[PDB]
């Protein structure tokens, strides 16, 4: 599943229902107060849907909100990528 | 009172109070597109030649149109031998003249190739829009890209569907959906494009910040203090190095052989040669506007020009008493200026051996050189006793501006791509911008170190600086804050640290990107 | 089905196959 | 004093505790003109100047010179857009033409984000719904022809600077290809990846030794219908 990042590719096309259930999910609890392919949904559900969540809050309604974090490239995202491409 | 004396002197002196342009553009421009789209625009490319051959042949000029003829028949020799042959009046020209040529087109490709012609209209593009307004009629239909293998083609056959009318009229589209395998708005269409490009203007700036930049480095090993001299070519294909040992190396950047027209060096392989003859240290080197010339000076009092296609020198410029410190191809690379220790300013054409114009009034050395982008003006610099910078038009060889206020030594100019502003950096730290039409200090940009700036650079739209500098930094320069939205300047956006290597020299690409080149010193 | 065996096994064979077609820059291997 | 505070969060320091919003780092202009071509594109009234408005829209998108500081914006709403209207034609016919504006602009440095742009054109390649009787047909394999060309040009421009992205999309779309279970939209968009990603040479090498079993597998039966 972490190798095969390294190999292939996939699509966008389970995204949106991985962001509606974490959504679900994280308002229940809030209120309440192939093989290899399933294996990689289940290793990336989580940061999938928070990615998805971050791009969706910043473009709603098609307009760029301004009150939103900006993109902005940092140090520390850029060694997560050099020790994955050590691993590669 | 420096105003009285001027105002006094003043009062004392009497004063009172063709085609085949626009064929290769269209040929690039289609080359450039996506492949779905190619099988139809080539459509246009055999009408737009015929008919500019014929109006050449009915303006009378029969060279232009034999020269055109020629050029182009190569890309049309497997297909229309007969149609050349029979060009090389005739009842053919005369149909042609009476019918005018249908080109089907969709609607978005019709929209892509109209904007397209607008946004290069002075450089081809109205050349085109009056052939295809004049002598054709771009049937325009809201179908899909037809192709021998895509979904329209394979439809129709599979349906066994008819002909259109309007795409029914060497090669037609016909031809791939027969058995055997509207109008237009020109000029109005223009029109309409430039209305509509008119409303996604954007003007003026308030609120954010400066702009990011990438930056490639080039590191150059073992040297041990021998290298003097460093430029990059205009494409950034090649890179040469002048030493204190009197030669000059040249690499390729991306490590491929280089190449040399004489037939005992077919198919050599080395990526790196050496130009040998000057007797003293290099101080200069300067690639013409492919580069196919290079410039050098040295302290030996000569300047040498190379041929990059046999490698060896063409010819000695000796007009100097004593060493030459810099030298410079003009914008467009036929003139060129020099300047050293006998503190004129020399401009020459590659042309004569002797000087075509001398500048003179500096009162020391000279330090630096820069040239306008029109190609009629020289910027210098002298040192010492005379810390000043002097405007030098060609035409007549005299000076029309002078701009004071350094007290260090300069290092760098730099005349920004619009010709309306100017910089110049010392080795105190300081960057003066300075206004050309006024003569007046624009503004100073701190936060450099001391020892020397020896290279500055404009981006496209010169709204952006780059400097490099011996303190083993390179830094990036707003040349315009912001406005209000209600030991460094806060015009800085930012500062790259290298790794013990002094830079020697900055350049931009096209894009949001700039490539530095030095040398590492480990200890 | 007995097809996605086989299908399988094929696709193992290309993908050995492809492992070896490009070089670190993306150009093809020739040898 | 003078000096902005979100300059440091430019610097990507890690020191820092200042987190700029999008209104501390992009002006207003351009802030407005972002709402406009956002606006200018998605728009579906089949009126003749709204077509005349979204390709001035398209053209200022692929000739602007000062679009430095929206490019990761572009690329976000293009993926935002593909991901969340996937049962919508139009939408992603203007996403892939926007796509493929904003490559072809030649004042812009795309090379870190050539990968970010290969995953929403694969998505309309090989995705196996896509809109939700002839007419739809025609846009479906239109659009997917489409994506494959934006792919082929990819591919070609950004294969030096990211080292594993032809293999790995060669390998993706061998895959899908590969399956006899896939609908028959799934295997031509699949064969026209493989062919625009891999080239002449992987047609050669990895597709043809593979089609006597494949037409005897899966194209008899769909033949036979």
């Amino acid at each position: 599943a972490k190798r095969s990042f390294h190999t292939l590719f996939y699509t966008l096309e389970h995204d949106r229902t991985a962001m509606l259930e974490q959504q679900q999910l994280e308002e229940s609890e809030k209120q309440l107060q192939d093989e290899a392919y399933k294996i990689w949904k289940q290793v990336t559900k989580k940061d999938r849907a928070l990615i998805a969540k971050e791009r969706y809050q910043l473009f709603a309604n098609n307009k760029l909100n301004v009150e939103e974090p900006a993109l902005l490239r940092t140090k520390a995202g850029m060694r997560r990528f050099l020790k994955s491409r050590r691993e590669a | 009172n420096l105003n009285q004396i001027v105002t006094d002197y003043l009062k004392k002196k009497g004063f009172t109070r063709k085609y085949l342009k626009a064929f290769l553009l269209l040929k690039n421009w289609i080359d450039n597109n996506l492949d779905i789209y190619k099988f139809e625009l080539r459509k246009l490319l055999w009408p737009v030649f015929v008919y500019s051959y014929l109006e050449l042949v009915s303006q009378g000029y029969v060279d232009d149109a034999k020269h055109l003829l020629e050029t182009l028949r190569s890309h049309f020799e497997a297909v229309h031998q007969d149609q050349l042959a029979l060009l090389d009046e005739n009842h053919t020209t005369r149909l042609y003249r009476e019918n005018k040529y249908r080109i089907p087109l969709n609607q978005s490709l019709s929209g892509n190739l109209f904007h397209f012609l607008e946004r290069e209209a002075d450089n081809g593009g109205a050349t085109i829009i009056y052939i295809l307004q004049t002598h054709c009629s771009v049937e325009t239909s809201a179908r899909g890209p037809i192709e021998p293998y895509s979904f329209e083609a394979i439809y129709r056959r599979a349906r066994n569907l008819d002909l259109d009318e309007a795409d029914a009229h060497g090669v037609t589209n016909r031809d791939v959906l027969d058995t055997s395998a509207r109008a237009r708005d020109v000029v109005m269409e223009m029109q309409k494009v430039r209305e509509n490009r008119d409303r996604f203007v954007i003007e003026g700036r308030t609120g954010g910040i400066g702009i990011p930049v990438s930056a490639c480095m080039f590191t150059f090993h073992n040297t041990l203090g021998t290298v003097s001299c460093m430029d990059f070519s205009n494409d950034h294909k090649l890179v040469a190095v002048g030493t204190m040992d009197s030669y000059i190396r040249v690499w390729s950047l991306d490590g491929k052989p280089l190449k040399s027209a004489l037939e005992n060096e077919k198919n050599l392989k080395v990526n790196n040669r050496k130009l040998i003859g000057h007797s003293g240290p290099v101080y200069g080197v300067s690639f013409s506007d492919s580069s196919k010339l290079l410039l050098s000076c040295s302290a030996d009092g000569q300047i040498r020009l190379w041929s990059l296609e046999i490698w060896a020198c063409l010819c000695i410029y000796k007009a100097h008493d004593g060493p030459v410190f810099r030298v410079l191809w003009g914008p467009h690379g036929h003139y060129f200026a020099s300047a050293g220790w006998d503190k004129t300013v020399r401009v020459f054409t590659q042309d004569h051996a002797s000087a075509v114009r001398i500048m003179v009034g500096h009162d020391t050395s000279i330090s630096a050189l820069a040239w306008h982008p029109n190609g009629t003006y020289v910027f210098s610099a002298s040192d010492e006793m005379d810390k000043s910078i002097r405007m030098w038009s060609v035409i007549t060889g005299n000076c029309v501006r002078i701009f004071t206020g350094h007290t260090h030594y300069i290092t760098a100019l730099e005349c920004a791509h619009n010709g309306k502003i100017l910089a110049s950096a010392d080795t105190g730290g300081n960057i003066f911008i300075w206004d050309i039409e006024k003569g007046t200090l624009i503004k100073k940009c701190r936060g450099h170190g001391k020892g020397g700036i020896p290279s500055l650079s404009f981006s496209a739209e010169s709204n952006v600086l780059v400097s490099g500098g011996l303190d083993c930094t390179v830094r990036v320069w707003d040349i315009e804050l912001p406005a209000d939205p209600n030991q460094i300047t806060p015009d800085q956006i930012s500062a790259f640290a290298t790794k013990k290597t002094p830079v020697l020299k900055v350049r931009f690409t096209r894009m949001n990107l700039i490539v530095a080149g030095g040398c590492y010193d480990p200890e | 089905d007995h097809r996605r065996a086989l299908f399988a096994d094929l696709f193992r064979r290309a993908d050995e196959r492809l492992n070896l077609l490009f070089d670190e820059r993306g150009e093809y291997n020739l040898s | 004093p003078g000096a902005n505070p979100a300059l440091a969060a430019l610097a990507g320091n890690d020191n820092v505790s200042f987190r700029p919003s999008v209104k501390h780092v992009i002006s207003k202009e351009l802030i407005l003109y972002f709402d406009k071509i956002q606006a200018a594109i998605l728009d579906d009234d089949p009126d003749e100047e709204k077509m005349r408005l979204r390709q001035a829209a398209l053209e200022s998108v692929r000739s602007d010179p000062g679009l430095h500081q929206l490019l990761p914006y572009f690329v976000n709403f293009i993926t935002n857009q593909v991901t969340h209207h996937l049962d919508d034609l139009f939408i992603l016919r203007q996403m892939m033409e926007l796509a493929e504006a904003v490559v072809q602009n030649p004042t812009l440095f795309i090379d870190p984000y050539a990968s970010a742009l290969a995953a929403p054109v694969l998505t309309c390649l090989m995705s196996r719904k896509l809109g939700k009787i002839d007419s739809t047909l025609r846009e479906q394999y239109s659009l997917r022809e489409l994506a494959a060309s934006l792919l082929s040009m990819i591919a070609r421009k950004y294969g030096a600077s990211n080292a594993l992205l032809r293999p790995k999309l060669t390998r993706t779309c061998l895959k899908h290809f590969l399956d006899p279970t896939r609908p028959p939209a799934v295997l031509f968009g699949a064969i026209s990846g493989v062919a625009a990603s891999g080239g002449p040479e992987a047609v050669r090498v990895l597709v043809l030794p593979n089609l006597k079993t494949f037409d005897s597998a899966v194209l008899q039966p769909l033949r036979e219908k």
